[PDB]
């Protein structure tokens, strides 16, 4: 109904411009966590909630493929 | 009165029952003996006759 | 060993030994029929 | 030992709800959901969902399935209820008669 | 027909036998059904007084 | 103290120290069984998703093992 | 191509057939307790339904075999059941289960029969009051009878739970392949597919049904 927009639209949004810059930062501590190996520090719980965060972007990425094949299943030739 | 303070025992022992619905199957049988199912007489399963389930 | 023959056997024995006995010998003959039909194939 | 008195909270039959707030920290509400719909549009659009006749089996007898639940679930479930009320009934009731035989003698 | 071929019989029929003569056998066995709690208020092997 | 249950415990050590014996699998197939038996089946007022969850899982299973005989059937080659 | 649903599954190289065939039980959980579960509470409900219609017909002695008939009755009908799932393998589709489960009960009642009984046993193969003209060709036909019952068991069982799922699957092609074509003709394929389903679900229990009602008359014909 419109419920699922009353969440969309806090979660299911683009990022504004103002906010890409903590986007980078985190890009930044993330990459800074690997190049020190520091990801030892993560308990295999928060491991596999970012696996899924990962896959969940993963599958907007594969949702992005289907739009810009202009068919769900397979390629259509 | 040795018959009755044996009664008393036993009045006390029913009403010290655990409820109904923490006991097992073993315990009803401790309870209510009548309530064992005859091995012996019928060895094999249901324990029972069949018109008595 | 322990607890298994305690939890299998003991509750299955009078059917293995004394109930089944026909029926174990119903088995061997079916085993022969089977041998006989994967032997013939 | 009791039982508890209600299950794990599962949603639709099929997740429980354990995941979604597992998920709420860091997707939110929404998080579960586009998680569910981006791997069944990644599963049938990379083709590891086949679809063929087991597909409209599958929504035949899912639809079965849902549908005898939906309308024979309160049936069941008072019915299993009853059973266990009456066996209740029946044992209190022998009980307290042979409180009363023994005091009567 | 694959249920000619013959060749995978036996998969097909050892675990029946342990299925169908073991576990729900043994999970039949577990499942009992006490007799009623039929409680006798007349019980009392009584006498008349001592006289 | 390395008792600590997985989403817990974060090493590969931990991996190796668990009981890895056939008696250890047998252990935790059926502590598995008996958690889920126990949040979702073995209460009263229980509900009809602890047994649609195991029909689900199973029907993924089934689905698992019918795969290569599907991907015969795709519809797309690309 | 069509039969694919009745080959042997595998998974990674490894007979998933045996875990198919193991899974049953584990629908039937067990309780000591006197008052519990939903489930628990239905299925007993259900178990004692099924043993007082399969066996108050016997004796003392063909009511040993009380939990052997429930046995097979549950195992059977939960199988039918199970098989009825979304690409689910079917174990009582193979004829090797079904002479399996058929010839050794089969043979284990005209063996009882055969080792007490015989000079009833014998006897069974004339009706009371046959005329005598008659005597030798009766006895021919209800020989093969006698001989004919198991295999007519088991293949009962197997043609008829491969055909249900045979019919089911073409009928689920016919609605894929009307897909593309008028719809309100999917949707009336649809519902005949809908109705396919639920005489299927009623095939499953009354198939388990009567194999287990067979074996129990051919155990009554023996004790
Ligand atoms: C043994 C093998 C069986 C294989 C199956 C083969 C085919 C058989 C089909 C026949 C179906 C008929 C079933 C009817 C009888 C079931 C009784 C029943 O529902 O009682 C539930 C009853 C009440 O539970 P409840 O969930 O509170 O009641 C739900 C209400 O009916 C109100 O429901 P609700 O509206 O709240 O529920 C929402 C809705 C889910 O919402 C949806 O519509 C989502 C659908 C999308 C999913 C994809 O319903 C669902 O849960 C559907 C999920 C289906 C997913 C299946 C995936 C595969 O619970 C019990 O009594 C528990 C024990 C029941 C005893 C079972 C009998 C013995 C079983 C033997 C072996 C197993
Ligand atoms: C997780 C899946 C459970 C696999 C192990 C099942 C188990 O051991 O539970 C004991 C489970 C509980 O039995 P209960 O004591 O009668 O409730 O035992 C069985 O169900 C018999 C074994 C079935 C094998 C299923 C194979 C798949």
């Amino acid at each position: 109904l419109a419920t699922f927009w009353y969440y969309a639209k806090v979660e299911l949004v683009p990022p504004t411009p103002a906010e890409i810059p903590r986007a980078i930062q985190s890009l930044k501590k993330i990459v800074n966590s690997a190049q020190t190996g520091s990801f030892k520090q993560l308990t295999v719980k928060e491991a596999v909630l970012n696996g899924l965060v990962a896959t969940e972007v993963l599958m907007w990425f594969y949702v992005g493929e289907i739009i810009g094949k202009r068919g769900i299943i397979g390629y259509d030739v | 009165k040795a018959r009755i303070v044996e009664y008393e025992k036993e009045m006390e022992k029913m009403k010290n029952l655990i409820p109904f619905d923490q006991m097992t199957i073993e315990d009803l049988n401790e309870a209510f003996p009548e309530t064992k199912l005859d091995k012996k007489k019928y060895p094999y399963w249901p324990h029972q006759p069949i018109e008595n389930l | 060993l322990q607890s298994i023959i305690k939890n299998i056997w003991i509750p299955m024995k009078p059917y293995y030994t004394k109930v089944y006995q026909e029926i174990w010998i119903g088995m061997g003959l079916m085993g022969f029929i089977v041998y006989k039909i994967r032997a013939a194939d | 030992p009791p039982l508890p008195e209600y299950g794990g909270k599962v949603r639709y039959g099929l997740i429980p709800e354990e995941f979604f707030q597992f998920l709420y920290p860091k997707t939110g509400v929404t998080g579960p959901y586009v998680l569910g719909t981006g791997l069944i549009l990644y599963a049938l659009s990379k083709e590891i969902y086949v679809i063929s006749a087991e597909t409209f089996t599958a929504l035949s007898v899912l639809g079965v399935m849902v549908y005898g639940i939906k309308k024979y679930g309160p049936f069941v479930a008072d019915f299993a209820d009853k059973l266990n009320e009456q066996k209740l009934a029946q044992l209190e009731e022998a009980k307290q008669a042979s409180i009363q035989h023994i005091q009567n003698a | 027909m694959p249920q000619l071929n013959t060749t995978v019989w036996p998969t097909m029929i050892t675990p029946m036998l342990l299925t169908l003569f073991l576990i729900t056998q043994l999970k039949m066995l577990n499942t009992n059904y006490h007799l009623p709690p039929s409680p006798k208020p007349m019980k009392m092997k009584n006498y008349n007084k001592p006289w | 103290k390395k008792l600590l249950e997985v989403k817990l415990g974060e090493l590969p050590s931990w991996i190796l120290m668990r009981d890895f014996s056939p008696s250890g699998i047998f252990g935790a197939f059926q502590r598995g069984y008996y958690r889920y038996y126990n949040k979702y089946i073995n209460v009263k007022k229980g509900s009809i998703s602890g047994i649609t969850m195991v029909l689900a899982c199973y029907v993924l299973f089934s689905y698992s093992f019918s795969y290569k005989h599907l991907k015969h059937e795709r519809l797309r080659k690309y | 191509n069509l039969f694919a649903s009745f080959i042997a599954p595998t998974i990674l190289g490894l007979p998933a057939a045996v875990l198919i065939i193991l899974f049953p039980p584990l629908l039937i959980p067990t309780s000591k307790y006197l008052i519990n579960n939903r489930l628990i509470t239905t299925q007993q409900w259900l178990i004692k339904l099924t043993s007082k219609q399969m066996m108050t017909m016997h004796n003392t002695k063909g009511r040993t075999w009380s939990l052997m008939l429930v046995s097979l009755i549950i195992f059977i009908a939960t199988t039918n059941l199970l098989g009825l799932l979304p690409h689910s393998f079917t174990p009582t589709t193979q004829l090797s289960m079904n002479l399996a489960m058929a010839i050794p009960l089969w043979a284990g009642t005209v063996i009882m029969g055969f080792r007490s009984k015989i000079k009833n046993a014998l006897a069974h193969f004339l009706p009371q009051g046959t005329p005598t003209p008659l005597i030798p060709m009766l006895v021919i036909i209800e020989t093969i009878s006698l001989l004919i019952q198991p295999m007519a068991l088991a293949v009962r069982l197997t043609a008829n739970i491969t055909a249900g799922h045979l019919l089911m699957h073409l009928i689920g092609s016919a609605t894929l392949a009307m897909s593309t074509i008028n719809l309100p003709s999917t949707l009336i394929i649809f519902t005949i597919l809908i109705l396919l389903t639920i005489l299927e679900i009623a095939v499953a229990l009354i198939q388990a049904y009567v194999f287990t009602l067979l074996v129990s008359l051919y155990l009554h014909d023996n004790t």
